[PDB]
């Protein structure tokens, strides 16, 4: 329900394919997606001679 | 007394993996100067070596992510006294690299 | 940075202040075993070996002492 | 989420505190199995079983001390 | 620390009254480990070791037998 | 099937599977060297694999106690 | 001010304060031998210096040991 | 001396017991320390140190055995 607590979600992460499984709610679900999207980026590449 | 010395070399190898799943690849060599005869002097040899140890990540953008540590080299030789051989085996450096590139 | 103890400092004192011993230990194997029968090669070996035998020993016999002091105080918790 | 208590929080606190010691004694011990010979591993080996008998001891004498805390202060609800 | 009880106290007498071992022994190790083999050197540590021995261990035996003298009194408070 | 192994058998045998074949060439040494005791090619390796087989042995069984004793201090704290 | 010194230290110092001065006695007689290795009167000097200071240093670490083992079995009788 | 319990006098008793060891050990300790390759001032040492060994040992153990029997009888006043 929408008010559901934060500390019920559990994540579990699944390298064989480079995945995770999130277990809740769905807004909560909907957030947790939203946060994962803003933190991976692609990395720069830097030389250094 | 004047002298002059050029050498090259060039080696490659091709390991096969999977997605996602670590893998190694390791290789050890010999080779020895035919410097020739009885009245010989002993048959000088030099080894070389490689590590590769890799985990490859694909990315959506067609680009290909590895976790990498490679080593190289051959082998500190001392025992390797001889002057005649002034036609020695190529001495390359040992050399230890690790990151990650995309 | 990676994981280390204490236990792992002391020992790694003394790895890092015989800055090459493991190695000119071996190698002056290495040219002995070519021709035995130099005596300089016979006079350098000799105290080459003897240098890395103490070596060990010191840092062996340190790391236990500090294994005991940390266990009796351990035990006075309770 | 699996319920844990504040034992079990205090229990917890050296295994995340001891990184990776857990393993890091299993692979030093596979090295000592394939080579007992070689005091490199021998004088490697050494450090880490001490890390890790110290690290278990600590961490059961401290959960008890609690235990104890905490069972007498249940005694005076009555 | 702003508070300081008893305990801390009867234990802070020791690492007062030495005055600076704690030190002594990091820096004789610091020269020992340069050099394993000089005689004068491990004549040195040896003492100094067997020192902080003696002081750390009787530092905790100390607020052992204290903590008993009145974790007995405050159990005739009922 | 198979008998029950503890934690301490898996570590005694960790060892032996080391050494896969030690236990063997120590006896085969001997009888070679007691064929003929006074040759200098076999002694000298018979020297070498008595002295694996010595420290072989004599640092299996110091691990296994020390395991022991980390454990049965732990069960002491149960009650 | 000055540095601060147990009583196992003093125990020790007694050695280094009462042999005056051989810890110096022993390397100008090496540096004299190694000069011309082949003279008796070097060798037979040297000869001394060296056991008096092996027996110097085996006297004052046992008597060191002897003094740490009197203490920790009377601190261990306050628990 | 001041005052003295009943500990204190057990404690004296051997302090008292022996009357000059407590000096003749430090006289012959720098006796030898003068000339430490005597063989007379060798043993003379080696005897005088034993004997001053057993007295703080035997010292200690008496002290002990009489706190217990008085904590155990204390113990039962409630």
């Amino acid at each position: 329900k929408q008010n559901a607590a934060a500390g019920n979600i559990k994540i579990v992460a699944y390298p064989d394919t480079n995945s995770l499984l999130v277990k809740g709610t769905a807004e909560q679900v909907h957030f947790i997606e939203m946060l994962v999207k803003a933190l991976d980026v692609a990395k720069r590449h830097v030389e250094l001679s | 007394l004047e002298e002059k010395k050029q050498a090259t070399v060039v080696s490659r190898p091709v390991l096969l993996t999977q997605e996602n799943v670590p893998a190694i690849f390791d290789n050890n060599r010999t080779f020895y100067t035919k410097l020739i005869g009885e009245r010989n002097v002993a048959l000088e040899h030099v080894t070389y070596g490689t590590m590769i140890r890799v985990l490859p990540r694909f990315s959506a953008d067609g680009q290909i992510e590895m976790s990498l540590d490679i080593e190289d080299g051959n082998d500190k030789t001392p025992q390797s006294d001889t002057t005649t051989s002034v036609d020695a085996l190529p001495e390359v450096g040992r050399t230890l690299i690790s990151t990650i590139a995309r | 940075t990676p994981w280390s103890g204490y236990l792992d400092d002391v020992s790694a004192k003394f790895d890092t202040g015989v800055d090459n011993l493991q190695t000119q230990v071996t190698e002056a194997l290495d040219k002995l075993a070519a021709k035995p029968s130099d005596p300089a090669l016979l006079a350098a070996y000799q105290s080459k070996l003897s240098e890395y035998n103490l070596y060990r020993n010191a840092q062996s016999n340190t790391v236990k002492v500090f294994k005991d002091i940390d266990a009796a105080i351990i035990q006075n918790f309770r």
